[PDB]
């Protein structure tokens, strides 16, 4: 009886030991770790609204000062019971949707980024473009691509909202029939799998999306 | 045995700004010196990262650095740096006529500009009409137009880059100078300025307060005395988690003045909160050096 379809959660899940690993490192005080522990407890646990004796005891070891990355390792491969990965389209479904894209193919991606990565976005250094391809609410394969800057600086992407090593993604609105559009570029994290895991909500995605049209 | 040791990254932290001024002229005259070695001043967790081949080169580096440009830094530190500057929308003349070396040069351009602070920007839009004709000569004046900007204007930073639309233009046939057309883009910039009224800068970014409690009434008028703007605080058995935010990214010694008040146990995350301008003091310090 045991089903969630969430990447995003268990993405969530992931991010929020952030918080907690880091000041199990950088917070020189037993207080402030004990009230980050609370607060990655209840996070996980206001995912989890009926959790099992497994999950409560895999929280337990979280809340081990001694937590090694050994010990988180067998935790997330245990709360992988709980998702699904992602799936890589064939060539024929990427030129499905890439009908205007010929000689067009999605670069061989580790089994372990697939696990933890909600949306493929590959930079083609040829023309200066990124294609990124996912899935949407219905299930269904959504693909599109925009001109990249030749220069990687630091900048806040719309995307997971934090600070890496970013670019620019324009994209143009739809050619009405007078020929005109719109243009519009946001700032993108050039390596969209380190930019995956740092997936807070993949509603922050989805709102970068619908800013893009 | 041999010490198979190829290429080190370590990062040099300076102490004070004049540190930073003094790190960043090391680079210069250091880099010159020895040409081995790398330095760059962005990465993700540091300020300054050097990266050489052997430990023993790293070591004669960093003794530069205190012996020879008596820096201050902390070998092995944490650190980031930002800076975001856009606001207001409007329609700016570009108008440039001028004959100082036997030739002349004229450039007319009208372009419209709008803010896209939101999660970051970063836009030049094109109406396919002005100074173009064919369908392909759109891309040509578009990216040309960003590449005087960037040379009078900062790009590549949180939550900054202008959005604008080039929607006309007058060129007829002229001889095209770089410094003409740069100097040109710096006068079009002033004229704008009187016009468009450019303030705000860094917006409003919201700091997560963590340090123990028991001190409500001093730690509280801490946070005021930053500017500080608490929204939420919620305790959690001896520490407490004070919501809030304070208009300014970065840590211009905030982290510095938060690090002995709190001995060294008090941290805090900044975020994007709203569309807010910085301190009054800071903002107009960045305005004037970006003029000097
Ligand atoms: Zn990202």
């Amino acid at each position: 009886m045991k089903t969630m379809i969430y990447p995003h959660q268990y993405n969530y899940i992931r991010s929020v030991i952030l918080r907690l690993k880091n000041v199990y490192k950088t917070v020189n005080d037993k207080e402030t770790v004990k009230v980050i522990q609370s607060e990655t407890y209840n996070d996980i646990n206001e995912i989890f609204g009926h959790i099992d004796d497994d999950i409560e005891e895999s929280l337990k070891v979280l809340m081990n000062i001694r937590l090694s990355n050994k010990e988180i390792e067998a935790i997330l491969n245990k709360f992988l019971e709980y998702v699904v990965p992602f799936e890589l389209p064939s060539p024929q479904k990427l030129q499905k949707v890439f009908k205007k894209v010929k000689k067009i193919k999605i670069p061989q991606f580790e089994e372990y980024d697939l696990k933890v990565s909600s949306f493929v976005g590959w930079n083609e250094l040829a023309s200066n473009r990124k294609y990124i391809i996912y899935y949407d609410e219905k299930k269904q394969l959504k693909g599109l691509y925009g001109e990249i800057s030749n220069q990687v600086v630091k900048g806040f992407c719309t995307i997971c909202n934090k600070e890496s090593n970013v670019s620019l993604f324009m994209k143009k609105s739809k050619t009405n029939s007078d020929g005109q559009y719109v243009k519009k570029g946001d700032y993108i994290c050039r390596d969209s799998i380190h930019c995956n895991k740092q997936l807070t909500d993949i509603n922050q995605f989805y709102n970068f999306i619908d800013k893009l049209d | 045995m041999e010490f198979p040791e190829p290429v080190i990254h370590l990062s040099v932290e300076p102490k004070s700004k004049a540190d930073q001024d003094k790190m960043t002229q090391a680079l210069v005259k250091l880099q010159e010196e020895d040409p081995t070695f790398h330095a760059h001043t962005d990465e993700e967790t540091g300020q300054v990262i050097i990266g050489g081949m052997g430990e023993l080169h790293l070591d004669i580096l960093v003794d530069r650095m205190k012996k020879e440009f008596n820096v201050e830094c902390n070998v092995g530190a944490p650190m980031v740096s930002y800076r975001e500057t856009f606001k207001s929308s409007a329609q700016v003349q570009g108008k440039f006529s001028r004959q100082s070396g036997g030739r002349g040069q004229y450039g007319d351009v009208h372009i419209e500009f709008t803010p896209n602070e939101t999660g970051a920007g970063f836009e030049f839009e094109n109406a396919i009409v002005g100074g173009v004709v064919p369908r392909e000569y759109i891309p040509s004046v578009e990216a040309g137009l960003k590449d005087a900007m960037e040379n009078g204007v900062l790009a590549g930073y949180p939550l900054i880059d202008v959005k604008a639309k080039l929607y006309d233009g007058s060129y007829h046939d002229v001889d095209s100078s770089e410094m003409a057309f740069k100097i040109a883009a710096s006068l079009a910039l002033k004229e704008a300025a009187k016009k468009c009224d450019p303030v705000i800068l860094e917006p409003m970014m919201k700091v997560t307060i963590e340090m123990p409690e028991e001190y409500m009434g001093d730690i509280m008028g801490d946070v005021t005395s930053r500017r500080g703007r608490v929204d939420g605080m919620e305790p959690r058995g001896n520490a407490q988690v004070v919501n809030a935010y304070v208009p300014l990214s970065e840590m211009f010694g905030y982290a510095t003045s938060l690090r002995s008040n709190t001995q060294g146990r008090g941290t805090y995350t900044m975020y994007f909160d709203h569309y807010a301008e910085v301190p009054k003091s800071i903002a107009e310090d960045i305005i004037k050096k970006n003029k000097g």
